[PDB]
């Protein structure tokens, strides 16, 4: 308590922080691109039979 | 001590990613080549093209391979080679101790790669339009293993009183294993993907007797023994790169599925 | 006719609803904010009580 | 587009995390005050405490 | 509209009120610094008490 060396509530704040951080970027993307699947790690079966469609 | 670890391999599941990235972006590029690619093949097919601008459109399939070979050798993530074969199966470690790690691969895209297309059988005897399929012979029988290892055994009936196009069209519609065309002179190509096949491809039927159809092991033909200066050439390299994007395709989902569980990994580590 | 439904079927699968993403992008920049403004106040106040009990 | 991944490659191995390297900042300051608030309060009792006995 | 009333439930549930939340958070640093100064003055105040009887 009162730590110095540590600081875990800093820890979980920079964790959120980076969750919200690559959200943002993949939602920019999503919005800049027009396409909501850009790369295979959006969807798999998505991108597989959207490139079949095409 | 653990600590360290962890950073450790967050620091690798990032490297990973990056990479992944990387192939994926290359792969995405060389998707749309084959797109275009098989645009081209099917726009040769027309039967209004003369020599001359089928000669055209032979050359730019020529200038599009010669771009997915380069494609293929350059991508390189700072001095590793990406999608030349030489990546094979690395690992990475994912964890604090030692023992945890995911291999990733990363098969080579050349147009001289096996999986870039598969075994194209051409019939004996061609038949021009006149001839319809007879009705005392209309049974056609396939028998072949997949590569996967479950054999597979088709039993087409050819409707009576079809010209040699419809049948191939019948054919391709019945199955999706096949994919079936027909070249200037008439004569059934029958292409088979890569994954579709492995041994020899047999055939039976009295239909195949009168077509001239002989399965055997077939012709090799990858996306670089495309050539579209030919009817069954643009046919068969319709069939050609749609095997390729099928493997394209499975080659980018794959690293997908990498990259959602390096995704996961790390922020489980974090 | 067979273009046009496979085309509405595509951006379907693929074309991203710009209302959906949007709003998820007004999320994120939202989250990232709060995200910052509580690492600002957890870096500093429980690292600095210290220095009051000294 | 391999140069955007090459880059976003390089800035996470190089660029910093302004978040961890601000909370680092931060704790190295109160550190150094808790250092120099203990430094003085350990010169001044110690060489006091034989000069009081005598 | 199954989805809109799941997710309604489920904000109501899970997703925290940043109302309270806030208000929480201020006092619980009220709370934080009155305990500092009350440990600042027990800390010296009792013990140098026999001190000073010397």
């Amino acid at each position: 308590t009162i730590n110095v060396n540590t600081n875990v509530s800093a820890m979980t704040a920079q964790r959120y922080l980076t969750k919200a951080t690559g959200e943002l970027n993949t939602s920019m993307e999503r919005l800049s691109s027009g396409n909501r699947i850009n790369s295979a790690k959006d969807d798999a079966a998505g991108l597989q039979i959207s490139n079949r469609l095409t | 001590a653990q600590s360290r670890g962890l950073d450790v391999a967050m620091r690798n599941a990032n490297d990973g990613i990056s990479i992944a990235q990387t192939a994926e972006g290359a792969m995405n590029e060389s998707t749309s080549i084959l797109q275009r690619m098989r645009d081209l093949a099917l726009q040769s097919a027309n039967g209004t093209n003369s020599a001359s601008e089928r000669q055209a459109l032979n050359e730019e399939s020529v200038a599009l391979q010669d771009e997915l070979n380069r494609i293929a050798e350059t991508t390189s993530f700072g001095g590793r080679k990406l999608l030349n074969g030489s990546f094979g199966e690395a690992s990475f470690q994912i964890g604090s101790s030692s023992g945890e790690a995911i291999i990733m691969g990363l098969t080579s895209v050349r147009a001289d790669d096996f999986r870039m297309g598969g075994q194209s059988f051409i019939a004996e005897q061609p038949k021009t339009k006149e001839w319809g399929v007879p009705p005392t012979a209309r049974d056609l029988k396939f028998e072949f293993t997949k590569k996967d290892g479950e054999a597979v055994v088709l039993d087409i009936i050819a409707k009576d009183g079809d010209d040699i196009e419809e049948l191939a069209t019948y054919i391709n519609g019945q199955t999706d294993l096949f994919k079936a065309s027909v070249d200037q002179e008439g004569k059934l190509q029958i292409f088979v993907a890569e994954p579709n096949i492995e041994g020899n491809f047999n055939i039976s039927g009295g239909l195949a007797t009168e077509l001239g159809l002989n399965g055997g092991p077939g012709v090799k033909t990858t996306v670089q023994d495309i050539d579209i200066t030919s009817v069954g050439g643009s046919q068969n390299a319709v069939g050609i790169i749609d095997a390729a994007l099928k493997y394209v395709d499975s080659q980018r989902a794959d690293l997908g599925a990498k990259q959602n569980r390096l995704s996961h990994s790390i922020s489980n580590l974090s | 006719n067979i273009q046009e439904n496979v085309e509405a079927s595509k951006s379907r699968i693929k074309d991203t609803d710009f209302a959906k993403e949007t709003t998820q992008l007004t999320k994120s920049q939202i989250l990232q904010q709060a995200g910052t403004s509580i690492l600002a106040q957890a870096k500093q106040l429980p690292n600095s009580a210290i220095s009051l009990l000294q």
